[PDB]
């Protein structure tokens, strides 16, 4: 399986992870240790690996551009954890609530900066393009998610350019620099480009659904959460069209009126609405990504990695497959 | 004003106006008199000023601005890589990197220190971070 071939390659980031990490300082090498310890998927650096391996070439690049993905990925959790108020991760405490916000706030900027000290050696401008690019567009969806935070309606479009941005770019970006450390095909190097756009917006769009139909268990935090805390996502945005064709507008009536003080008997409300009116579509939207998905595996050579990434896609997606 | 703080000032402005949860806070003014007069190109000037405002802003964080600063400190560390990135200044990236890293272990370590002298040593070291290793 997928495990197997890359499990070699999997325990060598994970090495250099921890090795990134070292600190002469005692807080931040705790903090960076605490995160970096918390069950992770290492999800990303699986698609940079894969990514690389579609064509024949061995490179000390490819590794290591997997340890600094993962480094982002993970300063940006530090980050997201103490803006948000998540006070959990998966069953182990985020970094704020066991240390504190400074620590907090600076770990994440340690993170960021052993990721970049990490890809430093890649003589490449073309790399860092791509890189420093897909981070900046991170910033900028999280900008906007803010403002949009209580503030209907909010566009498909805009909400498509929210999911992207937030959980997209970072994975395609994975599979682009994946392919780029180790010159890749053009034509195949943009179908593995595209999988990890069209992969990262089923998974996030499955990820919005699971906040109104899962429990609190496998969300880890309240159900509903997102709506609580102000993002209006798709499965809300096809309740209420759906409500519409029926001749009923009270949820978008509500939902224009919520507020960051709003009670909890109009999430309630809300979220029951999601639940009877907004699933099936927003699933119906994760398939399409999901399908694209699968043409972009389709239109490249026959090999053994493209059964591992076929694997993986039937995996993330099973919620909705 | 010179050529490099410009091109800063101009992207900063087109992002508060763009981003309303964008804080665009004061440039250190003796940071700016020593950066205008540095041997190095007008990005690698750029990145400077934008990483050291974005190390700055981490002391001003509340709870009560916190889903302004934060984001806000990590887009300038965002355009702190934009501006090493192309053409790809590799020296100044490895210099500048190390920076970061280091800035934050010091910001650790002074926490946890009372005594006189080492705290005024450590915030000197602080404060010059990004402009020593041009001097
Ligand atoms: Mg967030
Ligand atoms: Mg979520």
């Amino acid at each position: 399986s997928y495990k197997a071939f890359l499990n070699p390659y999997i325990i060598e980031v994970e090495k250099r992870l921890y090795e990134c990490i070292q600190s002469d300082s005692e807080t931040i090498n705790k903090a960076a240790h605490h995160i970096l310890s918390s069950g992770g998927k290492r999800v990303r650096p699986m698609f940079v690996l894969l990514s690389g391996f579609l064509n024949d070439t061995q490179k000390d690049d490819l590794i290591r551009t997997a340890v600094s993905l993962e480094l982002v990925h993970m300063a940006s959790l530090v980050h997201d954890d103490y803006i948000d108020n998540s006070d959990m991760r998966r069953g182990n405490t985020s970094v704020h609530i066991a240390f504190d916000k400074d620590t907090a706030i600076r770990t994440g900027h340690f993170l960021l900066a052993r990721a970049l000290q990490n890809i430093a050696t890649i003589n490449n401008s073309k790399f860092h393009q791509i890189f420093s690019k897909t981070i900046l567009e991170v910033c900028f969806g999280e900008f906007d998610q803010m403002a949009d935070r209580f503030n209907y309606p909010v566009s498909f479009t805009a909400y498509l350019r929210r999911i992207n941005r937030k959980t997209a770019i970072l994975i395609e970006a994975s599979c682009h620099l994946g392919a780029l450390s180790s010159q890749l095909d053009e034509q195949s190097t943009y179908h593995i480009k595209q999988f990890g756009h069209c992969i990262g917006m089923s998974y996030q769009i499955i990820d919005d659904i699971l906040d109104y139909t899962s429990d609190e268990a496998t969300l880890g935090k309240p159900v509903g959460s997102d709506i609580r805390n102000g993002h209006i996502t798709y499965p809300l945005m096809a309740a209420i069209a759906n409500l519409k064709e029926q001749d009923d507008d009270k949820l978008e009536a509500v939902v224009k009126h919520l507020t960051s003080t709003s009670d909890d008997e109009v999430y309630q409300y809300i979220v029951s609405q999601v639940k009877q009116y907004g699933i099936e579509p927003a699933e119906l939207l994760s398939r399409k990504y999901g399908d694209k998905a699968k043409y972009h595996l389709s239109q490249l050579q026959d090999s053994n990695i493209k059964d591992y990434l076929e694997e993986i896609h039937e995996k993330m997606l099973k919620r909705v497959y | 004003m010179m050529r490099y703080l410009h091109k800063i000032e101009l992207e900063l402005n087109r992002l508060t106006s763009r981003y309303p949860f964008f804080k665009k806070i004061a440039f250190d003014a003796e940071i700016i008199k020593l950066v205008d007069d540095l041997n190095v190109d007008e990005n690698v000037k750029c990145a400077i000023v934008a990483i050291d405002t974005s190390m700055r802003m981490q002391d001003f964080i509340n709870e009560d601005n916190k889903d302004s600063f934060v984001l806000s400190t990590d887009v300038l560390s965002a355009l702190f890589y934009k501006y090493l990135s192309q053409p790809f200044y590799q020296h100044d990236f490895l210099v500048l990197t190390d920076c970061v890293s280091r800035i934050n272990e010091l910001k650790s370590i002074r926490a946890t220190i009372t005594d006189e002298i080492a705290l005024h040593n450590i915030n000197k070291q602080i404060h010059y971070m990004f402009i020593q290793p041009y001097m």
